């Protein structure tokens, strides 16, 4: 049968994924998917479910999803977790502490990295206050850290709050490029459906 | 308006390598890439790579890549771009530009969305010749290169290398008339290009004509007469 | 092997307007913006449009850009003579990971008069024939437009070794120039009774003949 | 609170078996997944085996597919590492982390609790 | 404008708590980088705390649990608090603005933290012999005194020339240690007597000890 | 991070300051300036980068294994140590050991070693420190390693900073604390002084 599988395939093998800072995200519904073959996957580095059962996953039913999706740095993998202090967590992508879903990441260094440099893949390096759940901030508004405006002027503390992740070949597991898709599962009790 | 001053030309042999320089204008590097696009004789434009300073980064283009270096010191405000192995398809005119950047927050990207202030170019040429002084043939008028009462007479200036050569007549003095064609380039990788002057018949017996074949490479001057 | 394509010339008639085309791929206009350079012949390209359809500081409205889907489009309203150059339309391909250019679009405003080629053939000098070389320049001025055909001739038969022939370049008077070189041995030169200069011209032929002494 | 308590280890032969232990203590619920890395000298550590408790799902990685299995124990609590045709490249000192999720991951920085490593030296 | 002024170092016997401050001017300490870096006597940098502009805080292995950084808007004051210190924790503190990219710019003149002992201890005077095997040397270890310094004479200040008194250390127990040596000609080791005299104030030590070859 | 000792150049010439590591692509390089009781100044950040108002004559460059800082035309104003320091992760800084950049004021001198046993007195005092004086060396910049019969001794080990003295050459010492049983087991130990390539050593011996 095949009335309306999972559209996971425009998640996760999609060509090309989104910085941190301005990460995707996809409604996904209707459909019926199993995830025991993407946790039984040997390509998942990290597959980490919160306050749900990957194998079990089968097992479950909701209502909504919600599959966020964008690249960060090896060593960052970790802040994509509830309760995660740090750039990533505080600037660019924040989980709630009631995180109900599951935390899927893979090295993508065969992808996003070339010869030279991948300068392309940002994040947000300054802000003046820390992300509040699923919150997305895309400006590049000069960030001011005097207590004179910046005004479009990049002067004494007016610099710039996005950077470039620069991903090659030959640089370490931690500074590699990951792609994570973070699937969010909704509500729901008693399932009798 | 700012101004992009870049090196100036250059000549290399294949094999070797060639650093071009490109100066920037005050803070142009605050919010302002820089893109470094290549054109070959008669060809079309050919991206090689860029970079952005506010976000500390570059990119390069797939033919390139893996033979290129773009560097910018931040410090001199300025940018590099050195090609190595170089070929004879090399050979073109390399320019540098500031791009305005473009910012696609849906995907989070930056890329370049145009370059309005261009840099004047910097002719690079790779031959695997050396330099050679070029040797000057008269081309003398006859009753067959006349026409209507005037006489055509011109030099030949063959075999030299490299670009360019300047050709006057009768040490500035003759103007009018005179066409300079630009030089051919032979098989064998040296240059070849004639001048040519059309004169009243009548003044074959009264007026000498010379022309003046610089080939500053070669560090080469030759004054040739040109007689019936 | 280059993904985005332009046609190689366009015509169009002055104070009218023209459409120039630009053919893309998913790759770039599929999710990056495309932009739009004029380049005059001798100079440097310069910008003018940036973003599918913005218009730099010195860039009148006659003209402008269009984008939809995988295509775009350069129009030039009200056709003025400085118009004729090179256009040439350019994207961030990202598959690459780089700007492409297009192969650029040559345009010829038709006010333009035509001109037949003024063609003067010189023979070997005898002071290149002492040096054991031989010579024939066949210089070509002030045809338009700038494109011709050399063909040269032994005798009464065709020649094509040792030709070498310059591409059309613009004159002062925005009329074009070429030369073309035969080598010959001094021997291959006495020989022969002529040899011939053929030039031809928008489908006219002006032919030179010189022999020897 | 929470404590992990590690044993088993030892000086083996090449195709030997080993069998260590992962004694969890102050979990309030089975809702964690245990982790087995291993430092070679020089390297970094390196996971080789995950047990997500609440599913009772294994994890290998390529290397200790057929030779390694991981199992749990209910009552003591403990999780077992069977470490069978070891190899020397096998030797290392292998340690158990625990998190708070039901998973696993290749980053060591990711489990908040840790064991006190136990040595597994293979030679002859 | 553009100031880093700290201020609440000095002595803190071991195990004790203090609280550094880090005055700011014409940078607002809420919405920037804001870092701890010390150094130890005589060894490099060691970063130790920072607060991100958002409230995030992150410490170094060798200080977590017992140093806290803190900051006050009103004051525009950045602060360290410090638990449990001990004498690895001695150092001058800084207090640096960090543009993390752009590094740390703007830098604290910087506070001096001494975590020892009180009181005061007298030191214990050993001969330094000189060796069996043209010139020779000879001294006396001044060990484990504090609080500095104490003065080396030789034989009553007579011998000056040769006398070279070499700067304390501050041992890991917090006390201090020096030697005085004297570089004599060999041939009169067994005809001249050399006497140092070590006099600690604070303790009221006067110690006088001659200096014999080893039998 | 790995930083050289010291670096030794002669006045109006020019430095040059390696600072090594793994991974060294990705991860930018900052330089620091610490000038004798004063706070460190960022001189270089970004690699290549001069803040406002620092000479042209600093300049930085990295790739591969090593960044560089290059100090053109010295002069005695650049007698500091300077400290490198990575742009690695957003949760940690870590700096590099420093470099000392004597300026050359006098010719080179080699270090003067004096090493003690522990005295017959202290021994009855149940402790045993050995001390090893280091003086007369130029410029101020020595290690020292400590050695049980052959093998390296690491923990006990107390060592000055060099301090200029009167000559305006400088001096050190170093002190081993050991217990009796520990002198008397060994056959002898040995204090290393290394002072720009030389290296002297000491060695005494239980009797
Ligand atoms: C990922 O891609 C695998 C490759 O299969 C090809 O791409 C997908 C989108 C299908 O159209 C398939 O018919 C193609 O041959 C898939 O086998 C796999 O299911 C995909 N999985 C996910 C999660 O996207």
């Amino acid at each position: 049968h095949h009335t309306n599988l999972c559209p996971f395939g425009e998640v996760f093998n999609a060509t090309r994924f989104a910085s941190v800072y301005a990460w995707n995200r996809k409604r996904i519904s209707n459909c019926v998917a199993d995830y025991s073959v993407l946790y039984n996957s040997a390509s998942f580095s990290t597959f980490k479910c919160y306050g749900v059962s990957p194998t079990k996953l089968n097992d479950l039913c909701f209502t909504n999803v919600y599959a966020d999706s964008f690249v960060i740095r090896g060593d960052e993998v970790r802040q994509i977790a509830p309760g995660q202090t740090g750039n990533i967590a505080d600037y660019n992508y924040k989980l709630p502490d009631d995180f109900t879903g599951c935390v899927i990441a893979w090295n993508s260094n065969n992808l996003d990295s070339k010869v030279g440099g991948n300068y392309n893949y940002l994040y947000r390096l300054f802000r003046k206050s820390n992300l509040k759940p699923f919150e997305r901030d895309i400006s590049t508004e000069i960030y001011q850290a005097g207590s004179t405006p910046c005004n479009g002027v990049k002067g004494f503390n007016c610099y710039f709050p996005l950077q470039s992740y620069g991903f090659q070949p030959t640089y370490g597991v931690g500074y590699q490029p990951y792609r994570v898709v973070v699937l969010s599962f909704e509500l729901l009790h008693a399932p009798a459906t | 308006e700012v101004q992009l001053v870049q090196s100036g030309a250059e000549v290399k042999k294949p094999g070797s390598s060639v650093k071009v320089s490109c100066k920037a204008s005050g803070g142009t590097f605050s919010s302002y890439g820089i893109s470094w696009v290549r054109q070959a004789p008669g060809l079309g434009l050919e991206w090689m790579g860029g970079v952005i300073p506010i976000l500390s980064a570059k990119h390069y283009a797939q033919r390139f890549q893996g033979r290129v270096t773009i560097t910018a010191d931040k410090s001199t405000g300025t940018a590099y771009m050195e090609l190595s192995s170089l070929r004879s398809e090399d050979t073109a005119v390399y320019y540098c530009a500031r791009d305005i950047l473009h910012h696609d927050d849906l995907w989070g990207r930056f890329y370049y969305d145009g370059m309005d202030v261009w840099g004047q170019g910097t002719t690079v040429t790779v031959s695997s010749a050396s330099t050679k002084g070029p040797s000057v043939f008269p081309l003398a008028p006859s009753s067959k290169s006349t026409s209507g009462g005037t006489a055509a007479l011109g030099c030949l200036v063959k075999d030299y290398f490299p670009e360019p050569v300047t050709v006057s007549w009768n040490s500035g003095a003759l103007t009018s008339g005179v066409h300079t064609f630009p030089a051919v380039l032979q098989s064998s990788g040296l240059y070849s290009l004639s001048s040519v002057v059309t004169v009243p018949s009548s003044s074959l017996g009264t007026q000498t004509y010379i022309c003046n074949v610089n080939h500053k490479p070669s560090n080469t001057k030759v004054d040739k007469r040109v007689e019936p | 092997q280059s993904v985005v394509t332009q046609p190689p010339s366009a015509s169009g008639t002055p104070g009218q307007r023209v459409t120039i085309s630009c053919s893309g791929s998913s790759s770039d206009i599929g999710s990056n913006t495309v932009n739009w350079y004029q380049q005059l012949p001798g100079t440097a390209p310069k910008l003018l449009i940036y973003t599918n359809n913005q218009r730099p500081s010195g860039v009148p409205d006659r003209f402008s850009g269009s984008k939809s889907g995988t295509s775009a489009s350069l129009a030039i309203t009200g056709l003025q003579s400085e118009d004729e150059a090179d256009y040439f339309c350019a994207a961030w391909d990202e598959s690459l990971n780089g700007r492409v250019f297009g192969g650029g679009t040559k345009l010829t405003v038709l006010g333009q008069p035509k001109a037949n080629p003024t063609v003067t053939l010189f023979p070997p000098s005898s002071e290149e024939l002492q040096a054991n070389k031989a010579t024939l320049v066949c210089l070509i001025s002030d045809f338009y437009p700038g494109a011709v055909t050399v063909a040269w001739k032994a005798d009464s038969s065709p020649v094509k070794a040792g030709v070498e022939t310059t591409t059309p370049s613009k004159q002062s008077n925005n009329k074009y120039a070429a030369s073309s070189y035969l080598s010959l041995t001094p021997e291959q030169w006495k020989s022969h009774r002529s040899y011939s200069c053929q030039v031809t011209h928008e489908g006219s032929t002006v032919e030179k003949t010189v022999a020897p002494t | 609170q929470v404590q992990l308590v590690e044993s088993g280890g030892g000086l083996v032969q090449p195709g030997g078996s080993l069998r260590l232990s992962c004694a969890a203590s102050g979990f309030t619920n089975d809702f964690y997944s245990i982790a087995w890395f291993r430092q070679a000298p020089g390297k970094e550590r390196e996971g080789v085996s995950w047990l997500s408790v609440s599913d009772n799902t294994p994890t290998y990685v390529d290397s200790v597919k057929d030779r390694f299995t991981i199992s749990r124990h209910n009552a003591n609590n403990t999780v077992y590492l069977q470490m069978n045709m070891l190899k020397p490249e096998d030797t290392a000192i292998y340690y158990c982390a625990a998190g708070r999720f039901a998973g696993r991951d290749t980053w060591p920085s990711s489990y908040d609790y840790w064991g006190q490593g136990t040595q597994v030296t293979v030679s002859s």
